């Protein structure tokens, strides 16, 4: 999944009165003051992109609410029950939470009420045999060996498209069970040819 | 001190060109156990830079010539951002060395030789003097002639096999014929899986071609006198049809196809052999 | 030739660039020139045709045989006449008049001249019609 | 047969403690939850644990009751804590994978039998 | 001299910011942009993306870096790009992309005397390029690559195309395998995000798949035991073995045909 | 600390570094690192698919000896957390272990911590994709006991075909 | 191949006087100081291991001698003549050396005698099909465009095992072999019973 992944926070360290309300600061800006160390829970192996140029954006508010997005490639890990396949669903999670900081330090809550804190491009699928029917938003509580923690979860749920696999073993194996059927129309002394037909239909179905 | 010969720490510290390679693909220095850099700086001034890298370059094949093909693979550098005002490449008497060839990854080809040109290219932000090296290289057909050339030719024999084969065991010359197709198109599919997809016909497919041509005419004969065999039972002073043509006899003698085929189809296979090798090898 | 053609660079130099396979039809300037490979091919198809059905001459009838290569051979002549005769329409093509000139066109040489293998197809056309009519008398002299 | 059993206690003047052991099917990948179903009230749900020791919680109950999920033997445990007498109904234990769901009934297709409970004053 | 150009440029790094873009309060910066395709190298129906060599090359106007007394562009070494602002330019639709770094970074800077300055960049970016493979192999592809700018809105930064419909050049030179450039179109608009808007431009390539690789191996075969299929008309009826044998080895043959074919 | 066993591996970086520091007031250090590592583990397969395998990660110090450094698993045989949880498609983890001991060099002794898991392979996808058609052929062989002697063609095209099968399921087993 | 790979050499400038007799100092002072510029010649992307920290170690004694170990995962090249396959045995080189200092400034030994110098680890053995019989130990000098340079070679002579090509690829040509000449003892009016055979291990032995 491609995402800008935005936070926003009061910091009173970061207030200042000038001649313009928000200062659109470089993206160097962000290694030079404190920002949330927020980790998914379930992520692989993510990419922070960085072409040409860091891809974050970092604004301060004159009160000093500062936001901060970025641009993410997460890999995520999505558990799948196979005993439906090529007719299951899936629901993928995505969870986010702070690494460093427990719930009495760093809280996360949605920017809007949490069925339009996530949004999906109209375009920003390139899924081939999924249907994404949508994605229900939650928050939950994790009590790990360093403390307790917030983790803010997203779930996308998938439906599986069958027409592939439809053509790829359904068609072929009804095919190969009609071709030994045909066996029976045979005359009883054609033995070779109804041994042909016996045969070649097994190891197709084998292969 | 005549000379200082340091590491790679002032590599950094001095002025360095920053020459490129244009068409490298992927390249990458050595790191292990340190940068595999090297610096020499003179008493007159005279800096000399030696570093490690290997190259991933590209090289347009043209495959049309497939396995008997030599190609010329190029490999180009130039300074990125200074133009030819401003920095300028010249090769030295020697320019390329190539150290012990036997102990090279390259398998399916056979270095040549090689040889340098120095050019201008003009771009947008000016222009470049660009040094190039190409490297001859020359395909070996031993590989390919085991895995592809050897067994079309023994499943063309296989499929003439049929021919001296009783004309009444129809099963059985009808397995061996169709059998024979199947292993020459599996043969076809397997040929191409090293090549890259290109939208033109290379030497190994017009082989596999006339060779798939053969099967397909041997089981084409074999049906037709089956069919006709068995299922369906002018100074002269002449005309000219009666001198040109052959309305007198001429079909009845069928049940010599076979015979026909015995002496024909290897006849045919082996002056197509001929012309084919001798047209890629000698006069190609 | 047919399909490959090797212009020069234009420096005092020899830089003759190759370009042009059979087995490439895009490489090749031009439908005339294309048609033109095709007749030849054909025609060379024929004649080795030929080469083979002599190992007919062990069982077959001798004049049937010999009328078989009369025919094919005369089938042959007339591709090659066709390819020689279609291959002169593609002059007019881009690559062509870049090579020789503004002069050349559609049977119209200009400034090129033809080499040793245009002069060497209509000897073999010719020698093509006169062993094929060979072939004919031969066939029927078989029968006397 | 895929069977849930739950255990607890039924009446209470409180703290209670109910546990739902999951049998001939393992539910360490699936996400086990809890619903009430009080008289004359739809089901509605308490808290849920996924396979990712992450718990959820509805608001009504949010911060009083307290779900764990043993692993090893296969359970889910709620720990109910400051009851008040309208929380009297009956608690169903079930688990499955959340489509469309998480906190809706029908994404859920094993249940357990049910436990009563009773609040007294 | 070479002194007196080293305490021009030391005087025009001196007191400069980094953090503010060169006209911070003032109106937007224009960036014009130009790209020179080296070679498309994987054109992926399989992961649904395409790789792509290039010489990336931006053009702005900073008055902060403007010198005077040189004659001269300062191709300075590409290490002062680190100290001088630069456009944050991304591409939308990438999904792994890096700057070549043999022998150094493949990085240009070239400041000028009226202080505008050349950014180039050598750029290979894996973008995807989802197909409509409904037509395969009979189809045509639309292949785009999504420049964009991350932390500057249209208030801020204004992005162009240097030259027009020349800005990209190279692609009459480019020789894909599988495909064949058709056409080429550049487009310079707006996109609307919940952050502001911002400048997109997209460089947009319509490539036709060649159809003599699949000729070669799927059609002629196919059509080839399609018609050999019918010798068994021709063959006796009362043979009842070869028949069978050679319409289920047709079944047979082309089933794997199939399969063999598009599990690529 | 390194892992002896590890052949490439990675610290976790988005948004950041997956990195904890904790610094209590009696100058207690607490380090936490979110690392993906995949570790060599040498598989004995002469009881391939029946076989029961043992993976170790190989935790030590690479530049201070037991005279400077001195691992120890904190909580005992409670350190290791988690494994519970996982189910893998293929194996299912029996047991898991922790060891430590002391690991003699040609610079010293060093302390060395083992995490260990006997994993035991689930047979459902053998039977499903080897065995099953095997036995399936091995009765189809026999259908040739059944048809007369003289009827040549047909035994002949049953036995080859056999044999083929088993041939093709033995190299699509050997490909992977 | 994974090695521990050590160095020690005399640092005059580096002699120090303390209550310890040796400075087990951390990692990060290598890069301080002066190193050897020790590269592989036969090498192909090696990799040094950098976790959790670099897996490097600087020892300082009194006397100025250093000792510097560092972790490596060296891939290095071996022309292979796969003429005599599967029944061929290699004699894999690994030839390392200074990169800039010539035999006038940098000369490599080995600390103990040569054969004792390469010590492989009893139970570390990765090898799938093959056996390493043995290690042999040189030292000697190359020439070059720039100089002469002193260089180490070790040479790891490795037999292939024949196993699993005996399993897979021979046996099996063996077995259709024989089933070929099986079909002699059918009768001679058996023809497409024979045929059969002889089509089918064609096509076998072909595959
Ligand atoms: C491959 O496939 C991709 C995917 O479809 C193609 O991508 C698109 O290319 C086409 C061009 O072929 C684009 O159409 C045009 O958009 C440009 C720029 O749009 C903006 O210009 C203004 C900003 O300067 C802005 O105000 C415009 O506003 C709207 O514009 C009109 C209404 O006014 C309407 O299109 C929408 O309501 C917009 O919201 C606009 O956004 C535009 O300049 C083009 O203009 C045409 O029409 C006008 C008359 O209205 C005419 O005067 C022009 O000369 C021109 O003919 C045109 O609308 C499209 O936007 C691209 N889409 C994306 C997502 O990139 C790609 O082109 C294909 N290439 C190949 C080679 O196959
Ligand atoms: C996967 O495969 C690996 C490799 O085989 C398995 O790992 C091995 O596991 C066993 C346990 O199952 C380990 O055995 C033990 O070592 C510990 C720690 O000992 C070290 O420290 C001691 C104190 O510092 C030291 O004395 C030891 O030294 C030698 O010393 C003893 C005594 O002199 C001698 O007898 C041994 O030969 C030692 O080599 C050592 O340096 C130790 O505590 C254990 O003792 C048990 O047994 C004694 C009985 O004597 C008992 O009294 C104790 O209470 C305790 O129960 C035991 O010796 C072994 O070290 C592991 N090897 C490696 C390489 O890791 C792993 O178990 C497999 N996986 C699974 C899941 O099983
Ligand atoms: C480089 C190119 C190489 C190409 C290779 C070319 C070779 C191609 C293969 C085989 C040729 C076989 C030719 C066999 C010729 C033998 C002909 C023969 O058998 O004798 C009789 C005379 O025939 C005849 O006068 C017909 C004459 C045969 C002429 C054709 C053979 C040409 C051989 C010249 C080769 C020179 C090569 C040198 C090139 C540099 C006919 O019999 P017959 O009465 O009983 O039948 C009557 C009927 O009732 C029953 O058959
Ligand atoms: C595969 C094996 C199994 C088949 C068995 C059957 C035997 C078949 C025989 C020959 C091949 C058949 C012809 C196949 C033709 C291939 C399909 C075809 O015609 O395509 C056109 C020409 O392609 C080309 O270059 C190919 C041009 C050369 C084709 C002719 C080959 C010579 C065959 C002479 C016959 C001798 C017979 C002798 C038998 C005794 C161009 O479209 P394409 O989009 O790509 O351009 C886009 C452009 O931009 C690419 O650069
Ligand atoms: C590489 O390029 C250089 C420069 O172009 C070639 O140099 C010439 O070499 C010959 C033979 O040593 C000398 O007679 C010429 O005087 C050299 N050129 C100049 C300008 O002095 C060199 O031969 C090239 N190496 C090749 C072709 O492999
Ligand atoms: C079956 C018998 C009678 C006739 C056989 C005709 C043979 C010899 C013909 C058919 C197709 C021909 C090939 C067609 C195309 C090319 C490409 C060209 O660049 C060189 C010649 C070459 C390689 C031809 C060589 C001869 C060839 C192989
Ligand atoms: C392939 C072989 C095709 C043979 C074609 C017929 C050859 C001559 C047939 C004999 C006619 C006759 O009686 O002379
Ligand atoms: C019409 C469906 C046929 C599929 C054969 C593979
Ligand atoms: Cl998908
Ligand atoms: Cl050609
Ligand atoms: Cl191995």
């Amino acid at each position: 999944i491609d995402v800008f992944f935005r936070q926003s926070w009061k910091d009173e360290r970061l207030k200042f009165k000038g001649p313009m309300t928000v200062l659109r600061l470089n993206n160097l800006m962000a290694s030079k003051i404190w920002t949330p160390d927020t980790f998914f829970h379930n992520g692989k192996k993510s990419v922070a992109h960085n072409m040409t140029m860091p891809n974050k954006l970092l604004r301060i508010t004159e009160d000093g609410t500062l936001l901060y997005t970025m641009r993410l490639t997460v890999r995520a890990e999505c558990p799948m029950h196979l005993e439906d396949f090529p007719m299951d669903a899936h629901a993928c999670p995505l969870k986010f939470g702070s690494y460093a900081y427990t719930r009495a330090e760093v809280v996360y809550e949605w920017t809007r009420e949490p069925a339009r804190s996530v949004v999906v491009a109209e375009d920003g699928s390139r899924l081939n045999q999924y249907d994404l029917l949508g994605q229900t938003v939650d928050s939950g509580i994790v009590q790990s060996s360093t403390g307790e923690y917030v983790v803010m979860t997203t779930h996308f749920h998938l439906k599986r498209k069958i027409g592939y696999f439809v053509i790829q073993t359904y068609l072929p194996c009804i095919m190969t069970v009609i071709l030994s059927q045909v066996s029976f129309w045979l005359n009883r002394e054609s033995v070779p040819a109804r041994t042909v037909f016996g045969v070649t239909t097994v190891l197709t179905m084998t292969t | 001190i005549k000379v200082l010969r340091l590491n790679s720490n002032m590599v950094g510290k001095i002025w360095i060109p920053d020459t490129f390679f244009r068409n490298s693909k992927k390249a990458d220095a050595h790191w292990i156990t340190t940068p595999n850099r090297m610096l020499r700086i003179w008493n007159d001034g005279r800096v000399l830079y030696t570093l490690r890298l290997t190259i991933d370059a590209e090289c347009q094949l043209q495959l049309h010539n497939f396995p008997m093909d030599e190609h010329s693979c190029p490999l180009e550098f130039s300074s990125y951002g200074y133009p030819r005002e401003e920095i300028v490449y010249q090769w030295k008497r020697s320019s390329v060395e190539v150290g012990d060839t036997r102990s090279w990854r390259l398998y399916q080809f056979s270095f040549v030789g090689l040889r340098n040109t120095t050019e201008v290219v003009k771009t947008t932000s000016g222009d470049y003097v660009v040094m190039s090296v190409y490297f001859d290289l020359s395909r070996r057909m031993g590989y390919f002639t085991i895995q592809t050339y050897i067994p079309c030719t023994l499943i063309v024999v296989l499929s003439w096999v049929s021919f001296w084969i009783n004309k009444d065991a129809v099963p059985a010359r009808t397995s061996l014929g169709i059998t024979t197709v199947l292993t020459m198109t599996t043969l076809s599919t397997i040929a191409r899986k090293s090549l890259p997809k290109v939208s033109y016909v290379t030497a190994m497919d017009l082989f596999v071609s006339v060779c798939f041509i053969f099967v397909f005419s041997a089981l084409v004969e074999y049906g037709t006198l089956h069919y006709f065999v068995s299922n369906r039972k002018c100074l002269d002073g002449k005309d000219c049809a009666s001198f040109f043509c052959c309305f007198e006899d001429c079909h009845i003698r069928i049940a010599k196809m076979d015979s026909y085929a015995r002496i024909f189809f290897p006849t045919a296979f082996c002056l197509f052999n001929l012309v084919y090798w001798v047209s890629y090898l000698y006069l190609g | 030739g047919l399909f490959h053609y090797c212009v020069g660079s234009g420096l005092a130099g020899r830089e003759l660039t190759c370009r042009g396979s059979f087995t490439d039809f895009s490489t090749i300037p031009s439908s005339a020139f294309k048609a033109a490979a095709f007749f030849v091919l054909l025609s060379m198809v024929l004649i080795l045709g030929c080469i083979t059905c002599f190992s007919l001459f062990f069982f077959c009838n001798t004049a049937t045989v010999y009328k078989i290569c009369a025919w094919m051979q005369l089938l042959a002549a007339l591709c090659l006449v066709l390819g020689c005769m279609i291959f002169p329409d593609g002059w007019d093509a881009e690559t062509i008049r870049d090579m020789c000139g503004a002069k050349t066109g559609k049977y119209s040489l200009g400034d090129c001249s033809v080499r040793w293998a245009y002069i060497l197809a209509i000897i073999g056309i010719l020698n093509a019609l006169i062993l094929s009519f060979l072939a004919f008398v031969l066939g029927n002299r078989q029968t006397d | 047969q895929v069977q849930l059993q739950e255990s607890g206690g039924g009446l209470v003047q409180g703290s209670l403690r109910v546990s739902c052991a999951a049998s001939g099917r393992t539910f360490t990948t699936y996400i086990m939850a809890w619903f009430r179903q009080a008289p004359g009230k739809e089901r509605e749900f308490l808290a849920a644990m996924d396979q990712g020791r992450i718990q959820y919680y509805g608001d009504s109950v949010r911060g009083r009751f307290t779900i764990s999920r043993d692993y090893a033997k296969n359970s889910v445990d709620l720990q109910l804590d400051g009851l008040r007498p309208e929380d009297t109904a009956v608690y169903y234990c079930a688990a499955g994978a959340g489509f469309w769901g998480l906190r809706t009934a029908s994404s859920y297709h094993y249940w357990g039998q049910g436990t009563q409970v009773t609040v007294s004053s | 001299n070479m002194s007196f150009v080293k305490e021009t440029v030391d005087k025009l790094l001196k007191g400069y910011d980094i953090r503010l873009r060169p006209d911070f309060g003032g109106p937007p910066v224009c960036v014009g942009m130009n790209i020179d395709i080296a070679s498309i190298d994987m054109v992926s129906e399989v992961n649904m993306d395409y790789t792509l060599t290039m010489y990336f090359q931006q053009y702005w106007r900073d008055k902060r870096l403007a010198y005077s007394g040189i004659p001269l562009n300062l191709t300075l070494d590409n290490r002062v790009a680190d100290q001088l602002w630069v456009p944050d330019t991304y591409f939308l639709n990438d999904k792994k992309s890096f700057v070549h770094g043999v022998t150094v970074k493949n990085r240009m800077i070239r400041l000028h005397p009226d202080g505008t300055v050349l950014y180039g960049l050598r750029i290979t970016t894996t973008a995807a390029c989802m197909m409509d493979l409904r037509r395969y192999p009979l189809d045509e592809q639309n292949c785009t690559l999504e420049i964009e700018s991350y932390g500057y809105t249209t208030d801020d930064i204004e992005f162009y195309w240097r030259g027009g419909d020349k800005a990209v050049t190279g692609v009459e030179r480019i020789e894909l395998p599988q495909f064949s450039i058709v056409e080429h179109r550049l487009v310079s608009r707006n996109v609307v995000f919940a952050t502001g808007a911002y400048p997109r431009l997209s460089l947009s390539f319509r490539l036709k798949r060649n159809i003599g690789y699949f000729i070669l191996q799927t059609y002629m075969p196919s059509i080839l035991i399609t018609i050999l299929s019918w010798v068994s008309f021709w063959i006796n009826y009362d043979a009842s073995a070869a028949r069978v044998a050679l319409g289920i080895t047709t079944v047979l043959t082309m089933t794997t045909i199939n399969t063999h074919l598009r599990e690529t």
